[PDB]
């Protein structure tokens, strides 16, 4: 494989991204940005496009390397070793199954509706 | 005082116990942070050290299940910035009208599973429709829910 | 602390909760074999959900029915389990509020007061009459109550927070009577659902699927001609049930007790009779302020049909409004817990020292 | 918890070879002496169980439990719900099972032996 | 009207107490930022004074030791040091 | 009652103006605090770095000169850009 070619291939699964960066060391490091911004309601932290590096938002972007993963937001940085990122993605998969976590914004909001109406009457 | 249901406790229990198979009954504050951001909230180092100061006078690095549950309950308890309120309404409305039709509510109810009656649903609509237009705008939803 | 002998569904909460922390079914079990069969028999007592789960080794009754505490020991068992398991507390830290049906004989009233005081550690305590605080949940001081689905079916006219004892009467139908008629009409239709499991499934059916016809003759002719008005239900066994005229025939028994074979005027006409018993000045307020309560009222259509039927009975000068709290199968508990919340109510209680000389007399008096 | 449970097992293991009755008599006796010695035996075993055995096992297990810190096993529970959630409650309920089982064996072995002892006279 | 006037009286007395709380809180903010700038001024003058000592190596050694003992605390800087070492790995390899 | 109503509505509106003003002033103080505290970070981290720097007196002198110059008036990523 070759680096710009794999960029243009436009695969987006973090598992496959990790596999690709592990497999093809000569293709170097890759930065990635999310298939919708955080502003979306269907936003996902773990669905992302991998892009030519200038295109990313300067203020919020993710980065990975076969050595390490790293993230930056608003000049705040955290450094990660890839197995941490992978297992945190696995956690997110299973945590996302969790019925309340899958629904929590509904759970709390509609509960507040119930409370407010009955408390008021 | 904040509370959540026994079934919510059961779910949180499965969360805790899957978070590490090591069966310790205590797990890393770092993993609590991973949990919160998996919920969708990434709190900052000031909040990290604040919660650590709650959990671990001794500095095990670990919540027990009761700490994990209680901090979860508290972070669940408070009011959100407008973005999350918009997310809530956007999930409540998939007519994409900006209106919670009774249909929209009824589907949300069937989704969450609580069997509350049709008159009860229509009554919380009616009070939530703070302008009495026929159902609740995202404006009317804001107006009631911010109170 | 709040305590309800709710005879369709009993309930408990701390005072000023938003809902009863505990809700539990109106039963206590005894071992059905006289010997302890196996170490599960650590007690001879199985209150509430214990009986519901364990029926087959257990002796099964609604301990109360209709107007009275029937079986004082078994009720004391229920209350003891309510405090220690359901309220999960030793109560004496906080005042306790308790329910009784209207026109409970004063002998029972004092007997209960004594039983609660001597058997349970307590600071101060009161038993309240379900209609009166049920009306408090309406917010009126001045109103007539109806209740059905948690007890026998009462009418109670209330002026400025108190009844006209002159004007209290029952209609001798309870939640079972609805299940009985529905079982009859299901067996006519051919389902023959009557077994204790079938009995519970039919109670679920009657609770959710009942509706009250706006004009029964018309609605019945409509559904029998137009089966599009009869609606499908899935049984736990995967059968589909169709329910139609049964949806409103069952509540119609309240309007035509002869449907369940009862030789009585309907709920509407017995309410009208109760109103007529009182002062016409109160009567106008009762027509202005009717409150209906209990699981049977929870249904759709009941309050509209009742509004129409009372308007048909009521003089044309009377304004008619059925007041239908969405919660009304809890009305008493809501009113009681709210009232008990008030620290100014704390002076109303009766406590140990006055309880000695005053207490037998003073509770009997404050119970009105 | 191993040390605690093995300790209570030892307590049962002397308990299981106690007796609830004096299934032994040297020679003939008159009635009142039977009543005295049996009622004494019952009182002795009742004090032994209620004061001695329960207190002994309770303080011994507590002493072992004492220094298990935060976790499921926390002696210092503060919520009935979480206790019911905990392994700790389930362990305790197993202790309840074991000590009931053992006293059941003691009851059976006392009653059977005593009856057989009468049997060898009456048969 | 009478109910409206009374409600406005209760509102305005509440809003007065809220005003007074806000005024005292912003007073605390202002004195806090005054103290923060006084700290910054003390830093600046310390730097200018150790620059004045700089002309003698022993005097600079004592100034660096004194300002070290006064200012430093391990703070986040130990964590910053570790994560900077890791980021330095990333930087060096991607630079290469 | 009309005159009293107008008085009380005016005075409440005036106090809501007071609270809006005090909010704006709190936002100005928030700006001041933010900038001062970030400068406290900058100075203390530079001090920690000059302490960590090579305490060879020539090197320490040069580091002091660097701080003096920059105060009298994240990088590598920007260079990678």
């Amino acid at each position: 494989h070759d680096r710009e070619e794999v960029i243009k291939a436009n695969i987006r699964d973090p598992l496959q991204i990790i596999k690709i960066v592990h497999e093809n060391e000569h293709l170097g490091f890759l930065y990635m940005i999310s298939a919708v911004p955080k502003s979306s309601i269907e936003y996902d932290t773990y669905n992302l496009k991998v892009v030519s590096y200038e295109n990313i938002n300067k203020n919020d972007y993710y980065t990975i390397s076969k050595d390490a993963v790293t993230h930056v937001y608003n000049d705040d940085i955290e450094y990660i070793e890839i197995e941490r990122w992978e297992q945190e993605y696995l956690y997110h998969r299973e945590l996302t199954k969790i019925p309340i976590f899958a629904l929590f914004r509904k759970w709390k909001a509609f509960s507040v509706w119930r409370k407010n109406v009955r408390s008021k009457k | 005082k904040p509370e959540l249901t026994e079934d919510q406790k059961q779910e949180i229990r499965e969360a805790f116990d899957l978070f590490d198979a090591d069966g310790t009954g205590t797990i890393d504050i770092k993993e609590l942070k991973v949990a919160m951001r998996a919920l969708g909230f990434e709190p900052k180092k000031e909040e990290i050290k604040k919660m650590i100061s709650e959990i671990d006078k001794e500095g095990t690095g670990k919540m027990n299940f009761s700490d994990f549950l209680t901090v979860m309950t508290q972070k669940m308890s408070e009011k959100d910035t407008k973005e999350e309120i918009l997310k809530a309404f956007k999930l409540f409305d998939d007519d994409e009208t900006g209106k919670i039709s009774f249909k929209n509510l009824k589907r949300v109810a069937k989704e969450l599973g609580e069997n509350l009656t049709d008159e009860e649903l229509q009554e919380m609509i009616d009070e939530a429709d703070r302008d009495g237009d026929g159902e609740v705008n995202e404006q009317e939803f804001l107006r009631i829910m911010k109170k | 602390l709040v305590c309800d002998n709710g005879s369709g569904l009993c309930k408990a909460g701390f005072a000023g909760d938003d809902a009863p922390r505990a809700v539990f079914p109106s039963i206590v079990g005894r071992p059905r074999h006289q010997g302890v069969m196996v170490g599960m028999g650590q007690k001879d007592s199985y209150v509430g959900d214990e009986a519901q789960s364990k029926r087959g080794i257990l002796t099964l009754k609604y301990p109360i029915e209709h107007g009275i505490i029937t079986n004082w020991d078994d009720m004391e068992k229920i209350w003891h389990h309510s405090f220690y398991n359901e309220l999960r507390v030793a109560p004496e830290e906080h005042p306790t509020l308790l329910t009784e049906a209207p026109l409970n004989p004063k002998a029972n009233r004092e007997k209960m007061t004594q039983i609660m005081f001597e058997t349970f550690n307590v600071p101060a305590m009161y038993v309240a009459i379900q209609a009166v605080l049920s009306l408090y949940a309406s917010g009126r001081t001045t109103g007539i109550v109806l209740d059905s689905g948690d007890g026998v079916t009462h009418n109670v006219p209330i002026y400025e927070g108190y009844a006209l004892p002159h004007a209290i009467m029952r209609l001798d139908l309870a939640g079972r009577d609805l299940t009985d008629y529905l079982m009859k009409i299901l067996t006519e239709r051919g389902y023959s659902f009557v077994t204790t499991a079938e009995r519970e499934i039919v109670r679920d059916i009657k609770e959710k699927l009942c509706y009250v016809a706006l004009d029964f003759e018309n609605e019945m002719a409509t559904a029998a001609s137009s089966s599009s008005l009869e609606k499908s239900y899935e049984l736990p066994d995967g059968q589909v049930i169709t329910i139609g005229n049964e949806r409103f025939r069952c509540p119609e028994t309240l309007f035509q007790p002869s449907f369940i074979g009862m030789e009585s005027a309907g709920i509407h006409e017995t309410t009208y009779n109760s109103i007529m018993k009182c002062d016409i000045d109160i009567r106008k307020d009762l027509y202005a302020n009717n409150v209906l309560s209990g699981g049977t009222t929870m249904y759709p259509g009941i309050a509209d049909r009742m509004q129409k039927e009372i308007t048909a009975l009521a003089p044309s000068t009377m304004k008619i409004k059925i007041i239908a709290p969405p919660e009304r199968k809890y009305s008493v508990w809501i009113g009681g817990s709210i009232l008990a919340s008030l620290s100014t109510f704390q002076q109303m209680w009766i406590s140990k020292q006055e309880y000695d000389e005053a207490g037998p007399s003073i509770v009997h008096r404050k119970c009105f | 918890v191993i040390t605690a449970l093995s300790k209570v097992r030892a307590e049962c293991n002397k308990v299981t070879s106690m007796s609830l009755f004096h299934s032994s008599l040297s020679k003939y006796s008159r009635l009142e002496e039977f009543e005295q010695i049996q009622s004494q035996t019952f009182s002795q075993v009742q004090m032994f169980l209620k004061d001695s055995w329960i207190s002994t096992l309770k303080v011994a297990m507590r002493g072992s439990l004492r220094d298990m810190s935060k976790g499921w096993y926390n002696l210092y529970e503060t919520n009935w719900e979480v206790y019911l959630m905990s392994k700790l409650r389930k362990l305790m309920e197993l202790i309840k099972y074991m000590l009931q089982d053992t006293l059941r064996f003691l009851v059976q072995d006392s009653l059977g032996s005593f009856t057989q002892f009468i049997g060898d006279a009456c048969c | 009207f009478h109910k409206q006037n009374t409600q406005l009286e209760l509102n305005i007395t509440e809003l007065l107490q809220k005003l007074r709380a806000t005024d005292q809180e912003m007073r605390k903010e202002q004195q806090k930022e005054r103290d923060l700038e006084a700290l910054v001024r003390r830093f600046k003058t310390d730097l200018h004074n150790c620059v004045a000592y700089i002309q003698e190596p022993g005097l600079l050694k004592e100034k660096i030791r004194g300002l070290f003992e006064k200012y430093v605390q391990r703070a986040d800087m130990v964590e910053i040091a570790g994560l900077n070492s890791d980021l330095q790995q990333e930087y060096a390899r991607q630079r290469e």
